[PDB]
């Protein structure tokens, strides 16, 4: 929900910067991704309503121990709000940020060996909706500075022609880039259309309304933040600054 | 201006564009030339615009 | 059966898919306008003692005042259109402009970016394929005039099949000596100099006597929708020059004598129609190439 | 109908008068004209305008 | 004996004998002075953010106001610039357009109508005969550049007399390899690559040396009495758009590449000094056609 | 070896020596300034039915008013740019205008009066030199597009060799049927349709199978330093005109079909870069003659 | 008469401000060997049996 509602580059990578791994990997056991299921829609139908699963529904699944599943598990959490089940990784790779995991080679993990067409296709880009694919497309740029894969990255755009126009324009090692960019990367948010508490045939668009109707919740909620009414209230580690930097950034 | 086709709006800052079509009008007048015609005036006077 | 094409018509390479929204085609359209004032601009003080009006126009290009021991490169929107324009030539080519950098240089101006209010005729001759039977040979030589040498060893006369394309307006045959051309399954004319024929009428067949070579020159007109600003003087300038500064140089990509050809090969692909828009506005960036570059040569 | 001496109505303003197409200009285009007194010397027809 | 011709060259068809008087003359001049007009306003419009410059210029034009929900065609002159050009080209197009229309549109302007107070140069080659004998070949190609091709395959040198006619003022002849050239009853001079020439010093004579062929270049250029406001550029551009729309579509006569070969081959037929003066207006409607068109495009 | 060069390139004459001073370069601009004037007002004259202002340009640019019942010349300015043409072209032309006419028509308008603020493209191929062995032939046609027949009559394959000089920046090679190309010391690739080459890079090798005759066509771009009102569509008009009317003939001068020949020859020449310098000011004289004899027709 | 109607209401004369779908089937000719049967039966829908 908090990853959700982030909708400038400047605001995404600060939240990773702050949220460890652990939030990304989930502890309920789901099910398995790629299933042709029956589910109940009443609001529509009186018949079963059939669907297929998939890992960037905003539920559970489990997910392959391998490294493959950890990286699909963050872009699942960035681009839906939950990941998967892959349980016993370490506490001295669950305690690190996204982030340091993303684009840090001191963590310990070795992600060189990643092909970007395999993991797109295993989280149905063809699926997702804009903001899905330019938040997925800046794990890609992320993971590509990490491991000197510049060129390979590049490639892959190349022959995505739809990847290519909306592929975020910022340089992973310079703060000026974030700072200028200005795409829109929101997933929720407060809406200016008329929101009902209506239900959504498919399982992605069900879920993703719990998470816009929780959102407005959350909005009004005392949870959240108010920066015009309470700045001076919040810590001044924490406290919103213009020149704001990303360590080593 | 009051032409229904003129939706522009003409300044008034500036030199006058007037002030020119009357000098103008006096250099033809020594050459003995026609006067400005309207068409003619319309587009000096439609030179400031905002 | 020998078939004989156009040598410029051969594989057209993808053109890049970026800057092409409406934000990027005012940004285009701008930097025209303000590279037409700077070349204006220049002359109207070359002709005065006084060096203000270069002065105000280059500080609107570039966002900096001139200064006398720096040499005027124009500043942040050269950088953007130098840049823009190689990424129009390939897929391959990076985007490495942002789109707020954009922005704020198409609001220097007050130009609409339409880029289909007005045409141009483009004169590159697209001869898809020539079919010939055994015994004949078949020359295609040009781009912008068409000459078609064709010789018959054989026994008897032989049928050469013309086609080209669905594409081109009108196309204009001139031969050396007098002969017969008509359309698939229709009977044959008297023989003439001059053939005025519209290729969607379909492939054309020549009959072709076995005493002496005949060669056909052929011109063509097609119609493409171009801004209004559109100059193809200027273009081919601007052409020339980007090639000369490597800024078409990049990987698994052809090369073309002139825009006119560049823009009539990629027509005739099986997207030609996506592809000439992004020809379209890669021709006014070129114009505008053109005009900044002769003002503040680099 | 009405006996009205040098009535200034008609029926329907003519098309032809005596064989011969009228003239008919907008009132934009009328306003812009510099030979006014030359159009008027023969009959014509002002439209687009109330 | 081989005759060998340009292709351009054969039979010119009769052009118009209508709209030629001074009145019709005018017309043609406000038409272009206005066409001229309705582009520069609708480049004036783009930079204002109004559309009351082009609105102005199409009232002034058409003589209709424009309207959201009807089409800009032109009115009533568009109309009538497209029937004059239809009647210039052949004597067998009809005359539609009446006297007193043309009277009405010429008292827009004020320009003088007067097609001969400057000159236009005219690059198309004319061949009018090039004699070989017998065992010899020679081919003409080419229209703004001539390439004879002429192949010895007897055993002694032959003789290839050249005609330029008497019109061409110019003649620039290169060849591929050195040759002789020399007029009639004159001295062989040494073989040379290039020979500049005057068309009405008579008939040349070329030596041709058995062996390789032989191909020589021809350039020409031709003076023509043109208005002032002739534009070779907006000319041709016009010429391509008329041949496209239609409007030379008319049975018995002779289609070309460019105004420049139509110009040429009226010029070097019989009476041709008077059909070249309809061929002029022709060309000064032309470009107020090619303007009018691409800020009105239908 | 059988050596084949291009026509054009072939024994460059000297140019003239004299008004290439700071002074004589600023009457050349004044000249070009003073007739862009003289065509606009002519124009104007004939779209406002007034004389005025074609008298008031006239009176600067001939120092004497126009007046009926004479020839309208031009004026002592006419004389000096006639003049300076001819001393350029040639040598051996005299120079006849004093240093004080000069100097005094200079002092007219202010301009900069440098030939080297701007640049232009031209677009003749020099191809200085082709080697083939013994049972190959092959020939040359074509300045502006290069046509290179080259056929193989021996057992095997052959070995042709291409030098474009060092001047041009690019040059372009499009065959009728593919063919195999590299530089010297390189791998040979497979057989494409098209090249893009560097002429600096050195000799380049064409593999000619033995099949079938295959023609390469050729197109170049070079820069040259100009000035910034150099206008190539009115410098070859004026180039055109200069021929025709005589001011060029002289005794051992080449002749060129255009201005771009020219200016390509003498940079291939011995002192290219001192040549070429000279060609600038000419290509300006060029247009202030031909805009200046189209306003007064003579 | 044509004149005086057409004068009862003000509306364009313009007939090319829009377009309508038409849905009839133009098959020009269908061209056929020997030993074979061709039958085009429809206008709207076209069924052509061989």
């Amino acid at each position: 929900m908090d990853v959700l509602s982030k909708g400038s580059l400047k605001e995404l990578l600060a939240h990773l910067e702050k949220t460890p791994l652990e939030e990304a990997i989930s502890y309920r056991i789901g099910t398995v991704p790629y299933q042709n299921v029956l589910i109940s829609r009443n609001e529509y139908y009186n018949q079963l309503y059939p669907d297929t699963t998939s890992l960037i529904d905003g539920v559970s699944r489990e997910g392959q121990r391998n490294v493959n599943g950890l990286i699909m598990s963050i872009i699942s959490y960035v681009v839906s709000g939950s990941g998967h089940y892959i349980p016993n990784i370490g506490f001295m790779l669950l305690r690190r940020s996204i982030l340091d995991i993303l684009t840090k080679h001191d963590t310990g993990l070795v992600t060189n060996n990643l092909n970007y067409g395999i993991i797109a296709r295993n989280l149905t880009v063809s699926k997702m909706n804009c903001e899905q694919r330019k938040r997925m497309l800046i794990c890609f740029k992320l993971l590509a500075y990490k491991d000197g894969n510049q060129n390979d990255y590049e490639i892959y755009l190349n022959q995505n022609i739809p990847l290519k126009q909306i592929a975020p324009n910022f340089i992973p090692g310079d703060m000026r880039t974030v700072i200028h960019n200005q795409d829109q990367l929101a997933i929720v948010g407060i809406p200016a259309y008329r929101l009902t508490q209506s239900t959504e045939l498919s399982i992605r668009d069900d879920n993703a309304k719990s998470y816009k109707l929780g959102y407005v919740d959350w909005y009004n909620s005392n949870s959240f933040l108010r920066e015009r009414s309470e700045f001076n209230l919040i810590r001044l580690k924490d406290r919103d600054t213009k020149y704001g930097k990303l360590n080593g950034w | 201006d009051t032409s229904f086709i003129d939706t522009r709006k003409y300044c008034t800052d500036g030199l006058s564009p007037r002030e020119i079509q009357k000098a103008l009008n006096r250099q033809r007048a020594y050459y003995d030339r026609p006067e400005l015609t309207i068409s003619e005036n319309k587009t000096l006077l439609s030179q400031s615009i905002i | 059966a020998n078939r004989a094409t156009s040598a410029f018509l051969d594989n057209p390479h993808p053109v890049g898919v970026n800057y092409v929204d409406e934000g990027s085609r005012q940004f285009v359209a701008v930097a025209e306008l303000l590279a037409s004032k700077l070349i204006d601009s220049s002359r109207e003080s070359d002709e005065s003692n006084s060096d203000v009006p270069f002065v105000q126009a280059y500080s609107k290009f570039a966002d900096d005042n001139p200064r006398h021991l720096r040499v005027k490169t124009g500043g942040k929107m050269a950088n953007a259109l130098t840049n823009v324009i190689r990424s129009y030539y390939s897929i391959n080519a990076p985007a490495i402009v942002p789109q707020v950098e954009i922005d704020r240089l198409a609001s220097k101006a007050t130009v609409s970016g339409d880029m289909y209010n007005s045409y141009a005729i483009f004169n590159s001759v697209p001869i898809v394929e020539v079919l010939s039977p055994a015994r004949t040979t078949v020359s295609i030589v040009g781009s912008d005039r068409a000459d078609v040498t064709m010789l018959n060893t054989g026994a008897g006369a032989a049928n050469i099949t013309f086609n080209f394309g669905q594409i081109a307006e009108t196309v204009i045959l001139k031969g050396s000596v007098p002969f017969q051309l008509a359309r698939l399954n229709q009977p044959m004319p008297a023989a003439r100099f001059t053939y005025k024929l519209r290729p969607l009428d379909g492939p054309f067949i020549v009959v072709l006597p076995v005493g002496n070579p005949l060669v056909i020159s052929a011109t063509a007109a097609t119609r493409i929708q171009v801004p209004l600003a559109f100059n193809k003087a200027l273009v081919e300038s601007g052409f020339q020059t980007a090639m000369n500064d490597g800024l078409f140089d990049i990987q698994n990509v052809n090369y073309y004598s002139s825009f006119d050809e560049f823009i009539i090969s990629q027509y005739h692909a099986q997207d030609g129609i996506n592809r000439v828009s992004t020809c379209v506005i890669l021709g006014l960036a070129l114009q505008a190439y053109d005009q900044m570059r002769r003002a503040l040569p680099v | 109908r009405f006996g009205f001496r040098d009535s200034p109505f008609c029926t329907s303003l003519p098309r032809t008068i005596m064989g011969n197409d009228v003239r008919r200009i907008s009132y934009n285009v009328f306003s812009m004209m510099e030979d006014i007194d030359d159009v008027i010397s023969e009959g014509f027809i002002l439209y687009d305008a109330y």
